[PDB]
């Protein structure tokens, strides 16, 4: 869809609830970068990106 | 600072086609996307399509696919919007948007464009002043004006003092004559003890006739 | 294509009153729906986005709630500022589709007019033409009336009038009519008078001149 999908972000997501994430940059679909996180039980939660959080979960998941 | 100014309003014969700009300033132009809205009368707002500034999208709506082309031009931070085969129930107001953060709301608007669609000619306006006289100063307070007549088509804008006066200022929507041309007024109130002080000009503007007046209205 | 339909089409509230316009769409659009006030001869201007966003700038007066069909803009208390038609905007499908529009009205107390007539310009008069006219300033509510009399005979036919949308400000109204005559039949007469009654008034006003003076 050619449309924002977060229209707000959840608090309280933990990395080992965290099966994958997917950051998504700006573009025609979005104007803002995106990141959906896509739990163990198949949940969805949106995230905020500039959140030191999220940015400590995904460098985590690198390793 | 975010800024789209859209091209003049125009007059154009049945069979014609007219292509408004969208200028846009005070934001990266290629992020985002910019939308056709139309305002006609007894239709309210109707989209007729948008295209993404940065390039790889166009949508047309289904009321004007075949006869509506949207173009960008990055080099000018440039929309365009081309309506071909115009018939008289085109006459309408045309706006361009920015997206928001997508293209399902409109963070910015353009001024609009009036583009008439007609058979009679264009016509432009007498410019007369409405002068402050015994007869308009009561209370300490003068009214003075200009009276903008015998024009074709829509829309004539007034300014006082090139914009440096706009308390108290009435334009008036105008009048259809029986001649088929448009009158309207435009008056201010300002203080009579200042009428041998300030100066009061009217800056008349009817883009489809190329008629620039300013008319300086003096005490009578 | 969504149906938008927007509830009440016309409504008329005072200063500080709450208000409430509702937006149904014919099928759920997942809070991809928005909010736009429009001046008369303005531009539309954002309000609302998702549903519930506040744009920058706009007052925490308003506030928009909603989900699936059903979503409501609340002004919580009214401004002059606000006189405006308000529309709803549907993007959860293409294409994209607006409510028909709520034009909102403000009620205020009784304001007179202030009268002001302007005989014709010598410039004018040079091209063949006399237009007399008549301001009303400033005044409420819209209802007003005005009549020219010449020689203190009451005129029909010669006249037009145009009356400005509610002001921003004060929510008053004005009104310009103008009397147009050849110059032959305007040199025919002395007197020149436009006589208006208007609720705020105690009597009606007339205001009148003498052609040549």
């Amino acid at each position: 869809e050619l449309r924002c999908q977060c229209l707000q972000t959840l608090q309280g997501i933990h990395l080992k609830n965290i099966q994958s994430v997917k950051v998504k940059s700006p573009g025609p679909h979005c104007a803002q970068t995106e990141v959906i996180a896509t739990l163990k039980n198949g949940q969805k939660a949106c995230l905020n990106p500039a959140s030191p959080m999220v940015k400590k979960i995904i460098e985590k998941m690198l390793k | 600072q975010v800024q789209l100014v859209q091209s003049g309003a125009e007059v154009k014969k049945p069979g014609a086609s007219v292509k408004v700009s969208c200028k846009a300033s005070g934001y990266t132009f290629t992020n985002y996307w910019i939308v056709w809205v139309r305002q006609a009368p007894g239709q309210g707002l109707e989209w007729m399509g948008d295209l993404y500034s940065g390039g790889g999208y166009t949508f047309y709506s289904e009321n004007f696919k075949g006869r509506v082309t949207m173009t960008r031009d990055t080099s000018t931070s440039t929309v365009y919007m081309e309506l071909s085969s115009l018939r008289s129930e085109d006459t309408a107001v045309y706006y361009c948007a920015r997206s928001g953060y997508d293209r399902t709301w409109f963070a910015h608007w353009g001024q609009g464009t009036l583009v008439t669609v007609s058979s009679a000619s264009t016509k432009g306006p007498s410019v007369f002043p409405l002068a402050p006289s015994s007869k308009s100063t009561s209370g300490g307070t003068a009214a003075l004006g200009c009276l903008v007549k015998d024009y074709f088509p829509e829309p004539v804008t007034v300014s006082w003092n090139s914009g440096a006066l706009t308390s108290g200022v009435h334009t008036f929507p105008a009048v259809l004559q029986s001649s088929g041309l448009y009158s309207l007024s435009s008056v201010v109130t300002v203080p009579s003890s200042s009428l041998g002080t300030q100066t009061y000009i009217c800056n008349v503007n009817h883009k489809p006739s190329n008629t620039k007046v300013d008319k300086k209205v003096e005490p009578k | 294509d969504i149906q938008m339909t927007q509830s009440p089409s016309s409504l008329s509230a005072s200063v500080g009153d709450r208000v409430t316009i509702t937006c149904q769409a014919s099928q759920d659009i997942e809070s991809y729906l928005s909010w736009y006030q429009q001046k008369p001869g303005k531009a539309p201007k954002l309000l609302i986005y998702y549903a519930t966003r506040l744009a920058d700038g706009v007052p925490s007066r308003f506030s928009g709630s909603g989900s699936g069909q059903d979503y409501t803009l609340t002004i919580s208390s009214l401004q002059p500022e606000d006189f405006a038609t308000y529309y709803c905007l549907q993007h959860g499908e293409s294409p994209p589709t607006f409510g028909q529009g709520t034009k909102l009205e403000i009620k205020r107390t009784v304001a007179a007019p202030s009268v002001f007539i302007f005989p014709p310009s010598d410039e004018q008069l040079k091209s063949g033409t006399a237009s007399v006219v008549c301001l009303l300033n400033n005044f409420y509510p819209r209802e007003a009336k005005v009549q020219w009399k010449v020689d203190n005979a009451l005129q029909s036919g010669n006249s037009q009038e145009s009356v400005t949308e509610q002001d921003s400000k004060d929510s008053t109204y004005s009104l310009s009519s103008t009397l147009t005559l050849s110059k032959a039949d305007y040199e025919k007469h002395k007197v020149y008078a436009c006589e208006v009654t208007h609720q705020g008034l105690s009597s009606p006003v007339t205001k009148s001149f003498n052609r040549g003076e």
